């Protein structure tokens, strides 16, 4: 009945519903002055109102952003204000008219931007999936080192051996000191990162500038590190042909390229 | 706090809620004891004040109902629409006065309260009482035929002057009385007045004009935050699979027609102009006015409009 | 969508049965009310020889 | 001619959209404006009128701006080293319990001796008399019967630049005008 | 259609014929040897006018 709504001349209830979804966490929201179930899920009331301005669809990604207008206490929008949440909360957006049990999906994408203009206000720019086809894709380079994330599909090196649970012994505003680290060599953690589990299945993800004795140098600052919470620490790869070996012993899939040539061509000038 | 418990006893203690306080009542009370886990009794709601001023009859009371519903025509008169808001939203304008303990009552709850949320008593539905309610009796036997009274809403009795009043929680309509789920506490007679109460707020502030040293007439509007529940019921008479209007208007003051027309397009030069007809058709627009003198034709005229939701639905 | 070609009549305007295929798509469902779309007439095709 | 008052607020982030709206107090103060009309009949009047509107340049300068309302009345006589002064109960507990505007008192005696108090804090006491506190003191045993009106003061300032001074007669006769005034948070805070 | 779920059309976008090209030449490259070849293609009516 949705589509006969819609060509009704006198059926007209257009309701919209949004869906942020971040893994097993979910946010209902609807645009009308009640709430709305839908495939058994209610959608709450926002006080004020929630609105958006159109979807463009123009082949261009940088001119096809969708703009949500909401209280600027609304609970999906207020993680951003402190940090970036790690991982990207997919939105979801429904059509439907009030009395039918059937909608219609419209718009798909994930948080492009967040901003508070007023207090009484918040500006979300949503970004579809065609805009990360912006930057560049040679992704190669033949030089000494690695070129390549530890972990990632072409390192091939599991980690989960490597794991390390632990609980902090201090936090400070740049640095986070625990005794069981202190037990490994200088540089051993150097490159990795620092998971923790925010809420449900979802965690946190922050990179280690340095690792030196007992104390770790987090990047951008400790804040919204729990001083209890259990901690997963991970270790990092300098990426020289050296390290690669004799600590994770992965050489046959080392990416660099060491001693096979620096500059030496075969249309030169003199070869000695 | 620290007070021991004897065995096999239960101590009831009294919780009493106050009037006055931050409007959201977000409480966390922690009843911690040794060996066993924080057992936290969670007090949450919000605090609100009601509108307890009885503005004068002199002038009559404008009660306005407004709907979105914006419609796009074609070319030819064809349109099709796109009612947006399935409540209206619900106005109030009237003019009031206070003299004798009220001008000060009311500019102090006017600086303070400001624009916060009101519990506003639904001055067109006053009722009297026929009998005299008993205190901390459960139901106020009363007529609710064609009332603002709605399940689990509000209702405020209210006295001579503006302190004499309490609200209570209605639960249900049983078409003689309101089902009552706290007793009331004070017990008022024969002539006490009887309103409904909806959530309201102070759309603009009242500019108030000095009368004399104390007396000051306010001109307040109040708009309702809260949907308007209402049966919507059309003309009995049908025509073509549609309602027919067999309302007589009032011809009080006198009213006129027009042939609106998509007429556009004049293209006026310097020369001379000339005008197209985009469809060749002419839609008529009328007036109506009626007269109520009486509940009943007052709740068929209400129950017509929610049925109308703007210009949505065609008669 | 973007690509689909479909059929437009306006009598008035004297403009017979065409086949347009979309370009640029702005569309309000909640405000205006309004949908407007850019179209092309339809002149796409790879011959074989 | 009749004059009103009204509580300006920064209200503003209604935020409306097709639901329902929600208005979020910004500041929760409530700034009020007054009327002032006044009559010259001599040129010393307004002579003075004109020296008060050059010193006010425009807003710039404040002062206070006391009303002439009855909102406070004794219900018992006050010693003068007392300061529990007791007024009938209307509800200034709940609304007023000390914040800028509307924390000022006149007592405006009847032989003409006028006391500026500084309210500091209100308790409740009963369904019909309260007890307001004061700064210090009160100049003398008051009772209820000698006591005109307390006229709430309140910090304002001119809410138009343009004064208009209507000239009738001569500099030597009647003249009118009018003056608007608006609460602003001034003196050091 | 204006009956049929068209609201307003208001570009035409009418064009122009005595202008645009007559002559195209199109440059590929020939993958057995990678050397720079061009076709040459015409187009007799409007090159007439
Ligand atoms: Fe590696």
């Amino acid at each position: 009945s949705f589509n006969s709504r819609e060509s009704s001349l006198a059926d007209g209830q257009p309701v919209r519903l949004y869906q942020f979804s971040r893994g097993a966490i979910r946010w209902s929201y609807n645009s009308s002055d009640r709430d709305i179930t839908y495939q058994n899920q209610i959608f709450r009331t926002v006080p004020g109102g929630i609105t958006d301005n159109g979807i463009i669809c123009s082949g261009d990604p940088q001119s096809d952003q969708f703009v949500i207008t909401a209280p600027a206490d609304l609970d999906v929008a207020l993680l951003y204000k402190t940090r970036s949440p790690s991982d990207a909360i997919d939105l979801v957006v429904y059509d439907m008219h009030y009395g039918d049990a059937e909608a219609a999906v419209s718009w798909v994408g994930q948080i492009g931007d967040v901003d508070w203009p007023t207090v009484d206000s918040c500006r979300i720019t949503c970004v579809s999936e065609d805009e990360l086809m912006d930057q560049p894709g040679l992704t190669d380079t033949y030089c000494r080192t690695c070129t390549a994330i530890v972990g990632d599909h072409r390192c091939k090196v599991n980690l989960v051996p490597y794991r390390v649970t632990l609980t902090p012994q201090s936090v400070s505003a740049w640095v986070i000191s625990s005794g069981v680290v202190a037990g490994y060599a200088d540089g051993w953690f150097t490159g990795g990162y620092v998971e923790w589990q925010v809420d449900g299945d979802n965690y946190d993800r922050r990179f280690i500038e340095q690792h030196a004795g007992a104390d770790l140098h987090i990047l951008g600052g400790t804040e919204g590190i729990p001083a209890g919470g259990q901690l997963r620490v991970y270790p990092g790869c300098d990426g020289l042909a050296q390290t690669c070996d004799d600590k994770f012993s992965n050489l046959p899939n080392f990416r660099g390229f060491n001693a096979m040539q620096g500059k030496s061509p075969f249309d030169g000038d003199q070869v000695w | 706090p620290p007070l021991g418990f004897a065995a096999l006893e239960e101590r009831t203690w009294t919780v009493s809620i106050g009037t006055d306080g931050p409007p959201v009542v977000n409480a966390r009370i922690v009843w911690r004891l040794q060996g066993e886990p924080n057992l936290v009794l969670v007090i949450t709601g919000n605090r609100i004040i009601a509108w307890t001023f009885a503005p004068d009859w002199g002038d009559s009371i404008v009660e306005r109902l407004s709907a979105s519903t914006n419609i796009l025509q074609s070319e030819s008169a064809v349109t099709q629409r796109r009612a947006m808001r399935l409540a209206p939203r619900r106005e109030f304008d009237a003019n009031m006065y206070a003299v004798d303990r009220e001008r000060q009552l009311l500019d102090m709850t006017l600086f303070g309260w400001g624009a916060r949320i009101w519990a506003l008593p639904i001055w067109p539905d006053i009722q009297l009482l026929h009998q005299p309610l008993a205190a901390g009796s459960l139901g106020i036997p009363c007529d609710t035929a064609g009332l603002d009274f709605r399940d689990g809403g509000l209702a405020m009795l209210r006295g001579e002057d503006a302190f004499t009043y309490e609200v209570v929680e209605v639960k249900t309509v049983t078409a003689s009385g309101l089902d009552l789920v706290r007793p009331v506490q004070a017990a008022w007679g024969t002539g006490s007045r009887l309103y409904p109460v909806r959530t309201a707020q102070l759309t603009e502030q009242p500019t108030l004009t000095r009368l004399t040293d104390t007396a000051q007439s306010a001109r307040v509007s109040f708009l309702v935050m809260e949907p308007s529940a209402w049966p919507e019921l059309m003309p009995a008479t049908t025509y073509r699979g549609r309602p027919v209007l067999e309302q007589r208007p009032d011809e009080s003051e006198d009213l006129t027609s027009s042939y609106q027309r998509l007429l556009s397009t004049l293209d006026n030069g310097s020369a001379i102009p000339r005008v197209t007809d985009v469809a060749g058709m002419a839609l008529p627009v009328i007036g109506h006015r009626w007269i109520g003198m009486g509940r009943a034709e007052r709740s068929a005229f209400r129950s017509l409009v929610y049925a109308l939701r703007g210009q949505q639905k065609p008669l | 969508n973007p690509g689909q070609p479909f059929l437009i009549r306006s009598t008035p305007r004297g403009i017979p049965e065409t086949v347009v295929r979309v370009g640029r798509i702005e569309d309000n469902f909640l405000g205006d009310g309004k949908i407007t779309l850019t179209v092309v007439q339809d002149q796409f095709n790879l011959p074989a020889t | 001619e009749d004059l009103t008052s009204s509580y300006q607020r920064l209200l503003s982030t209604l935020d409306n959209g097709s639901a329902i709206p929600r208005v979020t107090d910004v500041a929760g103060m409530a700034l009020p404006v007054i009327g002032h009309r006044w009559i010259g009949m001599g040129r010393a009047e307004r002579s003075a009128f004109r020296s008060l509107v050059y010193a006010l340049r425009g807003q710039q300068k404040p002062l206070w701006v006391p009303t002439h309302a009855d909102d406070l009345t004794l219900v018992a006589t006050v010693s003068q080293l007392s300061t529990a002064l007791d007024v009938r109960n209307i509800g200034y507990a709940r609304f007023a319990n000390g914040r800028p505007g509307r924390r000022d008192i006149r007592i405006e005696l009847y032989d003409g001796t006028v006391y500026h108090r500084r309210i500091l804090t209100s308790t409740e006491l009963d369904a019909d008399t309260e007890r307001v506190a004061i700064d210090a003191a009160l100049g003398r045993l008051v009772e209820p019967t000698d006591v005109a009106r307390i006229c709430f003061m309140a910090l304002c300032s001119a809410a138009s630049d343009v004064v208009e001074i209507e000239h009738v007669t001569d500099s030597e006769g009647v003249a009118t005008a009018a003056l608007t005034f608006k609460g602003v948070r001034d003196d050091e805070f | 259609d204006e009956d049929s779920g068209l609201l307003e059309i208001t570009q035409e976008k009418t064009g122009s014929t005595s202008l645009a090209p007559s002559q195209l030449i199109v440059k590929y490259i020939d993958q057995i040897d990678g050397a720079q070849r061009q076709i040459i293609v015409n187009n007799n009516a409007v090159a007439a006018s």
